[PDB]
């Protein structure tokens, strides 16, 4: 840092996100909801909303 | 870690000696990049070994 | 207001070395890009500076 403007290095923590096609094993902080069928119900099956 | 003088070497598809022999991103990348300055990494006036 | 324009001709056009001839932070390139700049071949270059 005696010389500056970009002279210091940059820490790079690139994350790679793979689309599912498989068991998920990490999703997010939403917990659960009781299952119900034969009704017009909003979906959050494994991430995609419907 | 990189030199930090340019950070635009970690992106899907450009060429440079920082990221042509070390790291290469594919053209279908679906991730995130985070970068920041490093200050307290080392501290000596003559530089490390 | 008195910016100097200098003519450059008949020399090796190396643009991968101006990265570490100057402590800057990337390019504001319009029309071209610095990654494949050394693969080109054109007439003249002028380096105005102020």
């Amino acid at each position: 840092p005696t010389y500056g403007v970009g002279h210091q290095p940059y820490r790079v923590v690139v994350l790679s996100f793979e689309l599912l096609h498989a068991p998920a094993t990490v999703c997010g902080p939403k917990k659960s909801t009781n299952l119900v069928k034969n009704k017009c119900v909003n979906f959050n099956f494994n991430g995609l909303t419907g | 870690v990189i030199r930090g003088n340019e950070v635009s070497q970690i992106a899907p598809g450009q060429t440079g000696n920082i990221a042509d022999y070390n790291y290469k991103l594919p053209d279908d990348f679906t991730g995130c990049v985070i970068a920041w300055n490093s200050n307290k990494l080392d501290s000596k006036p003559s530089g490390n070994y | 207001y008195a910016w100097n324009r200098k003519r450059i001709s008949n020399c090796v056009a190396d643009y991968s070395v101006i990265y570490n001839f100057a402590p800057f932070f990337a390019f504001k390139c319009y029309g071209v890009s610095p990654t494949k700049l050394n693969d080109l071949c054109f007439t003249n270059v002028y380096a105005d500076s102020f």
